[PDB]
RNA sequence: UACGGUGCUGAAGCAACAAAUGCCCUGCUUCCAGGAAAAGCCUCUAAGCAUCAGGUAACAUCAAAUCGUACCCCAAACCG
RNA sequence: CGAAGGUGUGCUGUGAGGCAUGCUGGAGGUAUCAGAAGUGCGAAUGCUGACAUAAGUAACGAUAAAGCGGGUGAAAAGCCCGCUCGCCGGAAGACCAAGGGUUCCUGUCCAACGUUAAUCGGGGCAGGGUGAGUCGACCCCUAAGGCGAGGCCGAAAGGCGUAGUCGAUGGGAAACAGGUUAAUAUUCCUGUACUUGGUGUUACUGCGAAGGGGGGACGGAGAAGGCUAUGUUGGCCGGGCG
RNA sequence: AGGACCGAACCGACUAAUGUUGAAAAAUUAGCGGAUGACUUGUGGCUGGGGGUGAAAGGCCAAUCAAACCGGGAGAUAGCU
RNA sequence: UAAGGUGAUAUGAACCGUUAUAACCGGCGAUUUCCGAAUGGGGAAACCCAGUGUGUUUCGACACACUAUCAUUAACUGAAUCCAUAGGUUAAUGAGGCGAACCGGGGGAACUGAAACAUCUAAGUACCCCGAGGAAAAGAAAUCAACCGAGAUUCCCCCAGUAGCGGCGAGCGAACGGGGAGCAGCCCAGAGCCUGAAUCAGUGUGUGUGUUAGUGGAAGCGUCUGGAAAGGCGCGCGAUACAGGGUGACAGCCCCGUACACAAAAAUGCACAUGCUGUGAGCUCGAUGAGUAGGGCGGGACACGUGGUAUCCUGUCUGAAUAUGGGGGGACCAUCCUCCAAGGCUAAAUACUCCUGACUGACCGAUAGUGAACCAGUACCGUGAGGGAAAGGCGAAAAGAAC
């Protein structure tokens, strides 16, 4: 059956990548978040 | 021209193993591993200048590091690029 | 700096050669002293494949600390204290209980 | 070597930088990495003897 | 935004108050509009959003105070 | 012939018929529901440059970098 | 000359308890009289770990199917080789994209992983392996859409959007046959090619744009016609006469 | 010609049986409907929580939907167990 | 400082050093790839693609530097239009982003309580956003008091669960006045006399002290048990040092230290002194903050819920007097007292701990204490925001088991 993770690199990064976390107010706050956290990594990148 | 002090950053060992071994001595190619941001120009004026011998033409690919692991501890080890060198017909190394 | 050293000749004052006297083979950063004919243990060892094959039980010197070792005196004949005086600006070690510089 | 190094001029650093590289540094990774060079230390102090010529030379050209 | 540029009146805010007192927030606005100002000593018309009581004070202190007050604090007309 | 193969040598190499959902075809006919854009490409000149620069043609010579390239991919390697 | 703790025994108090001592243990314990409490667990479908129970029970994952000989091995229904048998064959074959990321190939090991054994493995360990002017990406151009100098707007954060700038799933230059590696190949080698730019020489010469025009430039259905891939048969060639 | 007919791929899901500590947190097998269209599919994009989207079922919005998920107010409150 | 070193798991190999250019510690420098505000354009972060200028005795290719936006200032240009403004280009200076709490401001819930609920409460809390500093804020009476007086702001203990507010329910809850911590006043609206007169600010220098490495640092032996002694027994010594930690069991005298006494080439913080620059003292006279105070309507803050409601703030409409004047004194009037708004600056007491050092605990001791004693915000789970473990202890010494 069609499950709902249908993986692609590139939705991956557009979506939560780190240039759009960037972009914008609310996931600057994300990445201090996970930073303050201290976390191995921040984004899904690679 | 490529500056001496680059030129000899760019290579850093010969690769040995039997497809460079077959490549020696059967196509004249030399191969070698090389410096990971050296381009073919680099490696060319490289062999053509440190071991005075005449490059036909170089061709690169880089080689993926691979993941062990020690005890239960892993680590990918680090990707190189190794360069097929053709010669000319008047070589030695 | 340090009061027991590397060439120095000592006598050991705890353990298994209580009084037995020695020169210190080396001086480790753990805080030990390897001191010749003291601390013997008796390793056994497995003949590696590579370079040569003793085997057997080889009795090894074991690291003894530095503070179950005091500097043999020689004019006393007795175990001695390291105090650390100045002369002619060179930081000298002496003996305690005559004073004398080493 | 670091008074030595600091008594000569910008060319002739120029010059022994250059055989640092050249004649000891290349020829000791490419020993090294082709079974020969029992020696291995001299790769450590041939790096930090470049290490050395390139800090003279910048303190000497200019500031 | 909202806010006249001659004396700073952005939007405050409230109650709406109702007969049971039933508490709202609600909005106070300035009056602001949009009016066009001739200068004399430049001889130009400068147009500002201003509130009504902007236009009371320009009537007062004249529009070259103003303006220069405008100009002293960074305000861009 | 370390029987795993490794080298050497090597004849004929045509015709008839059938034939695509591939090609001519971004065609042709027709139908309303009326069927992307912008660059490369070809041309026209304006400002300018005009015995220079540029354009065209032939010849020679140099360059074409960088990253991917294994392997699975209707699956024991992806999502479950 | 042996503490706490652990595990027995004996004595003792109305009880919670106390005291003595054998063995284990191997370094701490604490009278008395006061002081403070994370101060006493059998229950909360309590929380965490361990271990039972059913129980050596159901099951061992398509009813495509195996049989024998030989090899390796400590051991072979399962591995390797061979001969038979069966199954798929618009797929259960082959090549990719996405996705994964070394699973690829070789040697070596059988602890755990493999619903059994394993000498085998996509498992462990080590070594090797991915070669491009022409394939793809990058690149040039753009769609939906994103972002957006100024700007308009908005308590602040911010919304929208012009110029622009990004954004393929679309438009834009060029390589094919044969051979080879255990593992790459339109990339390596052999042969034969092609494309686009730079520079130089020579001959002729009006060249020149974020500007104008063309072109790129593009629907559904249907119908034949001409072909080819491909196949079948004959001829030819080599082999067989069972 | 056709929201034309029969019927594979392709999309679906009408019946039955199995399965129901499954091979599978929705399938398998045997039949079944559509199959040039209001079709189906790949890649990208857009819409967001009292909000979206809805050939409308209160359906769907990451195995969650008469108001998602995460974090916080927060040890809400619980005349009840 | 130094006789030993080349960080750990983690041994090896190859070496460096031993009286000073091994190593280690500190001050100041040098280098400091790529991403990230990311800043040359772009982008799926750690990648792709440039332009401009300078230089490159093989300049057919390389190397270096600059090129973001915005604000302010200046220069040169520059439309519709003549002058001119808008605009454009270049240069100089500054900003941008991150950070735990404290602080000020702009917005701002609901669950809950009221044994229901709507006013009320929770609560101007949670949260979101902007800004700043080492603290911020406030602050030098248009303040109280009461016919006596006090004398800026802030913080603490009372006042006092008081007066009051309150579906007069639930609840909310002062001030006056008293005691303390700390104490500091000034400037512009404006001319003349007069000048550098105190004042601070920016810097140099000198002194003192502190930080960033360090140095010296007392005094014990015999015997018994024991694997081992620091323990038992016997006899000594130190102490401005018996804080603590280690050492083969429990050490003042074995080791590191502690008390105590000293130490800085260099960089610095603080405090005096002093040089220069800027800045202005002091005197006489004058002025003494207008769409403002007040008002009407709506709302909010004051303990005070519009009530008899003073006072403050202002979204809207208005609107004075201006020292023969005006504000307040809790509706309001008169008398009396007190003060001078519509401009601004100002230390200390105060709040907090990302971070560093020292010390302390009738705090925890591995199911506790941090989620995390251990390579833990890891493994793992989730598209994502996010969630989030388990896991310490051989021995005194690996002597960690040759054969």
């Amino acid at each position: 059956m069609k499950r709902t993770f249908q993986p692609s690199v590139l939705k991956r990064n557009r979506s939560h990548g780190f240039r759009a976390r960037m972009a914008t107010k609310n996931g600057r706050q994300v990445l201090a978040r996970r930073r303050a956290k201290g976390r191995a990594r921040l984004t899904v990148s690679k | 021209m490529i500056r001496e002090e680059r030129l000899l950053k760019v290579l850093r060992a010969p690769h040995v193993s039997e497809k460079a071994s077959t490549a020696m001595e059967k196509s004249n190619t030399i191969v070698l591993k090389v410096a990971k941001d050296a381009t073919k120009a680099e490696i060319k004026a490289a062999v053509q200048k440190l071991f005075e011998v005449e490059v036909e033409v170089v061709n690169t690919l880089v080689v993926k590091g691979k993941v062990k692991r020690h005890g239960q501890r892993i680590g990918r080890r680090s990707d190189w690029k190794k360069a097929y060198v053709t010669l000319k017909e008047g070589q030695n190394l | 700096a340090a009061k027991i050293r590397r060439d120095d000749e000592v006598i050991v004052l705890t353990g298994k050669d209580k009084g037995k006297r020695g020169k210190v083979k080396n001086v480790l950063s753990s805080g030990k002293v390897i001191v010749e004919g003291i601390n013997l243990v008796k390793k056994h060892q497995k003949p590696v494949p590579a370079l040569n094959q003793p085997g057997g039980i080889v009795e090894k010197e074991a690291a003894i600390q530095v503070s179950n070792v005091a500097i043999f005196n020689a004019a006393t004949g007795k175990a001695d204290r390291v105090g650390f005086r100045f002369e002619d600006g060179k930081k000298v070690r002496f003996f305690k209980s005559n004073s004398e510089t080493i | 070597m670091k008074a030595k190094e600091l008594r000569e001029k910008s060319v002739e650093e120029l010059n022994t930088e250059l055989l640092n590289l050249l004649r000891e540094q290349f020829n000791l990774r490419m020993q090294a990495a082709s079974g020969q060079l029992q020696q291995s230390h001299l790769l450590k102090q041939v790096r930090r003897d470049v290490a050395r010529v390139k800090t003279l030379l910048n303190e000497k050209a200019g500031a | 935004s909202r806010v006249c540029q001659v004396t700073g009146k952005r939007p405050v805010t409230g109650n709406n108050r109702s007969h049971a007192l039933n508490a709202t927030k609600r909005r106070f606005l300035p009056n602001l509009h949009s009016h066009r100002f001739w200068v004399e000593s430049e001889k130009r018309f400068v147009t500002l959003r201003v509130s009504a009581k902007g236009m009371r004070v320009i009537d007062k202190k004249g529009i070259d105070t103003v303006l220069a007050e405008l100009r002293a604090r960074g305000e861009k007309y």
